[PDB]
RNA sequence: AAAACUUUCAGCAACGGAUCUCUUGGCUCUCGCAUCGAUGAAGAACGCAGCGAAAUGCGAUACGUAAUGUGAAUUG
RNA sequence: GAAGCUCAGACGAGUAGGCAGGCGUGGAGGUUUGUGACGAAGCCUUGGGCGUGAGCCUGGGUCGAACAGCCUCUAGU
RNA sequence: UUUCAAUGGCCCGUCCACGGACCAAGGAGUCUAGCAUCUAUGCGAGUGUUUGGGUGAUGAAAACCCAUCCGCGAAAUGAAAGUGAGGUGGGAACGCCCUUGUGGCGUGCACCAUCGACCGUAAGAGCAUAGCUGUUGGGACCCGAAAGAUGGUGAAACCAUCUAGUAGCUGGUUCCUGCCGAAGUUUCCCUCAGGAUAGCAGAAACUCAGAUCAGUUUUAUGAGUAUGUAAAAUGAGAGUU
RNA sequence: AGCUAAAUAUUGGCGAGAGACCGAUAGCGAACAAGUAGAGUGAUCGAAAGAUGAAAAGAACUUUGAAAAGAGAGUUAAAUAGUACGUGAAAUUGCUGAAAGGGAAGCAUUGGAAAUCAG
């Protein structure tokens, strides 16, 4: 599993590292996420 | 890693979930195309376009 | 609309402006005077209570429980 | 159906892999592939794991859809499916008890043109009222 | 390769001329026994698909480029690569100092202005 | 999606539920599977087929032979000898 | 961005109690920032106006006049300085008024009332 | 992913570079080749290329690798051609020669509209 | 084939008040609260400012009085 | 732009109905280092250009404070 | 652009008749509940968090997390007690040959059949969401009819409500281009209006590369120049649920 | 025979905070002196009407006119902002210029004449 640096306030790269977390091989569905937030991003209206 | 978890661990933070796996293995389409186990056994290319 | 709200739109009286919404409403604790130092005004009552030691309840938590690290 | 319904980005690649396959290999079975990657959700029922470990045992097996499980036979015998997609329970239960699972991309570095595999169905009843 | 329209003259709604209610914007008729529909002698003509113009030179004015619409000098950076085929059109709410800057900018590229006055 | 609409293309022209024996092995958690199925213990595992949410288990599927006692407050006359060549005895519930 | 369901964000809202402001409340929306020597012996950043105040119009077609206020025309929110006028077409001269965020104030009337507001927003006199 | 799905993403239609016209598509990014959202052109899409940009009377060519690819910061790697237009295509050419040569025209036609530019 | 008259085209002017931009108003949702009157309420009529007819405020103490607060206005 | 490119052949009326692809309208999310008092929107014109078309862009005039292309969401379109 | 000449051109919508003096703005298939089909997405013998609880400091009516239940599905059948589950043929794909191939040979998913059994089961396929379309009910595409009811005000009439009352009917119903394209009639059922099955028009899923069809004619007739019937010419890819 | 918090309802009251709402034929009948002018014996009914400009700096003065007003001026960034006040469309009308017209016009195709534009 790749390793990704992490940086400190003035932008050394500290020696310390992450294993990317699998998430970040998750399938990446354009046309699922707008169906979803089409929906979510109509759950905040106020009615008229 | 618990936020999510993984595709074959159920993630911590939510109950009896793994991520979703995905539809196709690797996401090389050109290069399977281009691959030597499909370039042997695939017949003869035909010509591009072709001369009126 | 109302004729009672029209006559204070078209009146020259000031209203009765009452100032009185706080988001997160939290009440402050009085009572007990240990508990009252020992609160915090952020946190809500149920993690408070989990905090101190002291049982929210005795009976089951009818949905879910708070659950952050691992 | 020139196109799949689907706006599946992951699909399309599928479909692209396998619309080069249909006409640049006399592969009965790429062709056989391709349409069915066309068909809709409906015409794609799920085959469930014991069914496949019956059709077997009556080789990599390729089923277009879903491979469900089936809770009521309890030890899994070993089998290389291929699959568009698996449920979680039969993926484990493919996994752990023998064998291993494959995916169409994967399927066509196996066999580009299907030698030696088994193209099944499932029961296209749905529910079938009278 | 040379230009040739199928047709000058703009389509015109029937009776348009007629009425001031009537738009000069082509509306097809559906009257079963309306004779613009019905495609009679010295009637209008209605518009068909057999009047698309040649798809080699469609989209193209009498000197062979294609208006490209140029809002600002970024824009006029895009048509570098394509200054033998496509014309450089200033949009209409483009400021007095813009302009300029586009025109001079278009003049250095070698990217022709169709409205450059 | 009133963009998509026809309207808009038209502007213009005018209490016994049931378990069977195949899954009556699944009632039980997955752990203990591993440790009472297939395996020549003197403890018998323990179905408890009314706390999963059924009364009567029914004769559909074949059995695992490991002798298994089954908890139901009902059950099919050829339900429980199937379970009897299994080595399990059917315990009625009061 | 405000945190509180106190206070409204609304527009409307905001041009309706800009507008309906009394007398004793328009008497802040008139404040006038002070100027550099005057602001850092006393402190303050900013005072609402009072009349007799020498104060320069730093904006404005009169930029860089100064002049003394006659009377903070409080209903138009505009603010009268002397010796600044606009001369009518008959020949009278009728001030026009010049905003008091507009102008900045180098000479203060100083009153007992004054001095202990001063102290009282953080200031020293 | 990979360039495919990425294309799928960032280049088939919504992207920070299209610019979709009267009946087609340019493509404002400045590490393109030829303007147009293709994807032998579109690096968001593709892997290593090449192109060349103008810069205060100077010309200056990009280059990237695969390793390098997921660390933006020195994931482009420039050259600046300060000597002269002919030697400015030969210099470009040269460096491309282990490198698929298709898009060495549209390299080259670049360099010669830059030089023109800055004649004119 | 002249002028007028009729019609069309263009320019200007008229008429008219569309379009655009605005907007201390509407409408809709949510939130908080419970407080009219025989100690004369709701409503009605008359009346009052230096110059007010409307509207507001107010009651022969009449565009208010006392008290507290602010700290120099009001404005035609 | 694999939704692309290329070669070839045939066919073209059309009511009821069936089918796909587009043009314009008000608002929403994203985007364009987007347009604007050096003149936004509108409006006008014997000015020009584009599309078979709905429509679009533009010169000049008038005008004075906001508007739009693209991907999508929504409708008192 | 304007005018001129040559040829042409009945006024539009609607059902002769009805509507239309002219212009600008407004103006009609909408929202919603249930059901049905289809496509997409998520999961899969499961599935659905949003009644609630937790949590959210930064737009806290959002997002995020979850306990017990419950809905539908996982088993039917009887009215009810009660009870309660294959091999043959083809056939998609693959292997295999002889040496191409053909053909043979295996393998046989789906499904179709025959031929078999078990009480419908036979190795479960659904659940939710969004979209499209259809239909039913709500004012229900827009406008429009004669009455009535309540409670009032005058001296039966009048007034505000019910009330957007009632429509089998009248009139109108707003953008473009492209593709395909009818029937205009048998059939029956049918008190009543209709309902039909079929035909014509389509969309999806599956067989043979056919001698399978044909608004055609032949061949052979049989009987009375015609008539029907079965069995070569010609064209076409024909099919089916 | 009797009482009783909380959870629950809330187009009215006293206030707030919003909005994928409407934008002056819309949204409440009423954005304005609106339940107002007004109508009816009465019960009831019931409108239209927003925008000068940064600031009135609302046009001094002369002249013609009895007056209304006009013409000069003057204010302003602008009077193509003059209170009949932002923008100022169409119908409709007046003049000017061009053109055609013998009991129709309008339109269409093709060209000439004049006008005008481009490359």
């Amino acid at each position: 599993r790749p390793t990704v640096s992490i940086y400190n306030k003035d932008g050394s790269v500290s020696s310390e590292t992450l294993a990317l977390p699998f998430v970040f091989k998750a399938p990446i569905r354009p046309d699922l996420v707008r169906s979803v937030h089409t929906a979510v991003a109509k759950n905040k209206r106020q009615p008229y | 890693d618990s936020v999510f978890g993984s595709t074959t661990e159920v993630a911590q933070l939510k109950k009896n979930y793994f991520l979703p796996e995905n539809i196709i293995s690797n996401a090389d389409v050109t290069r399977l195309i281009n691959s030597d186990e499909i370039q042997s056994i695939v017949k003869a290319a035909g010509p591009s376009r072709v001369k009126r | 609309a109302n004729p009672r709200q029209r006559n204070k739109q078209r009146s020259g009286k000031p209203r009765l402006t009452r100032r009185n919404a706080n988001k997160k409403a939290k009440a402050k604790i009085y009572g007990n005077f240990v508990i009252q130092q020992n609160w915090d005004k952020h946190a809500t009552l149920r993690q408070n209570y989990a905090r101190l030691g002291l049982l929210a309840t005795p009976n089951y938590v009818t949905g879910g429980v708070e659950k952050l690290y691992p | 159906r020139s196109k799949p319904a689907s706006e599946n980005v992951y699909l399309k690649l599928l479909v692209k892999l396998y619309r080069f396959l249909a006409r640049r290999t006399d592969s009965r079975f790429n062709k056989a592939i391709l349409k069915r990657l066309f068909q809709s959700k409906t015409n794609r029922p799920p085959i469930s794991i014991s069914k496949i470990a019956a059709l077997t045992s009556r080789k990599t097996t390729v089923v277009v859809g879903t491979v469900t499980d089936d809770e009521r036979m309890l030890t899994v015998p070993k089998l290389s499916i291929a699959a568009l997609r698996f449920t979680k329970s039969a993926r484990a239960r493919i996994l752990k008890a023998g064998g291993e699972v494959l995916t169409l991309d994967q399927l066509a570095l196996r066999a580009p043109t299907g030698s030696n595999t088994v193209l099944v169905r499932g029961k296209k009843h749905a529910r079938e009222a009278y | 390769v040379n230009i040739i329209k199928k047709r000058t003259k703009p389509f015109k709604r029937h009776q348009s001329d007629r009425f001031k209610r009537v738009g000069e914007s082509w509306r097809k008729p559906r009257g079963i026994d309306s004779c613009v529909r019905r495609r009679f002698r010295g009637t209008i003509s209605m518009p068909k698909i057999g009047y698309g113009n040649n798809k080699k030179t469609r989209y193209c004015m009498p000197n062979g480029l294609k208006a490209f619409l140029v809002r600002n000098v970024s824009d006029v950076e895009l048509l570098l690569m394509h200054n033998k085929t496509y014309a450089a059109e200033i949009a209409g709410n483009v400021s007095a100092r813009k302009r300029v800057e586009i025109v001079e900018k278009a003049r250095a590229l070698g990217v022709k202005v169709t409205n450059a006055g | 999606p009133t963009h998509v609409s026809k309207t808009r293309k038209l502007r213009g022209h005018v209490w016994r539920p049931t378990v069977n024996l195949d899954r009556l092995w699944t009632l039980l958690p997955n752990e203990a599977r591993d440790k009472y199925l297939g395996k020549n213990t003197e403890v018998a595992p323990v179905i408890n087929v009314l706390q999963s949410g059924y009364g009567k288990v029914l004769g559909k599927g074949r059995l695992p032979e490991t002798p298994v006692i089954v908890q139901t407050r009902y059950v099919s006359r050829r339900a429980e000898e199937k379970i009897k060549q299994a080595g399990g005895v059917v315990e009625l519930i009061a | 961005m405000k945190f509180s369901r106190d206070v409204t964000s609304s527009r409307r809202k905001q041009r309706k109690a800009h507008f309906g402001a009394p007398s004793s409340v328009r008497r802040v929306l008139m404040s006038a920032p002070l100027s550099k020597e005057l602001r850092e012996q006393y402190k303050i950043r900013s005072l609402p106006v009072r009349r007799d105040d020498q104060i320069t119009v730093i904006r404005g077609s009169n930029k860089g006049r100064e002049g003394k206020i006659t009377s903070v025309y409080r209903k138009k929110f505009l603010l009268l300085i002397e010796r600044v006028t606009r001369e009518k077409a008959n020949g009278a001269s009728a001030p026009v008024g010049i905003d008091a965020s507009k102008v900045v104030i180098t000479k203060l009337h100083l009153d007992k009332d004054r001095k202990d507001l001063i102290v009282r927003k953080g200031g020293k006199v | 992913q990979q360039d495919e799905v990425i294309w799928q993403v960032v280049g088939h239609e919504f992207c920070s570079y299209r610019i979709k016209g009267e009946a087609q598509n340019f493509c404002r990014n400045e590490y393109n080749v030829t303007g147009l959202c293709n994807r032998q052109s579109c690096p968001l899409a593709n892997s290593r290329y090449a192109t060349v940009r103008e810069d205060n009377g100077k010309l200056y060519l990009y280059m990237k690798t695969i390793e390098r690819a997921h660390f933006p910061s020195k994931l482009w790697q420039r050259i600046k051609l300060s000597k002269n237009y002919a030697k400015a295509l030969e210099q470009i050419d040269q460096q491309l020669l282990y490198w698929p040569g298709r898009q060495i025209h549209r390299c080259k036609q670049r360099l010669t509209r830059l030089t023109q530019y800055l004649l004119k």
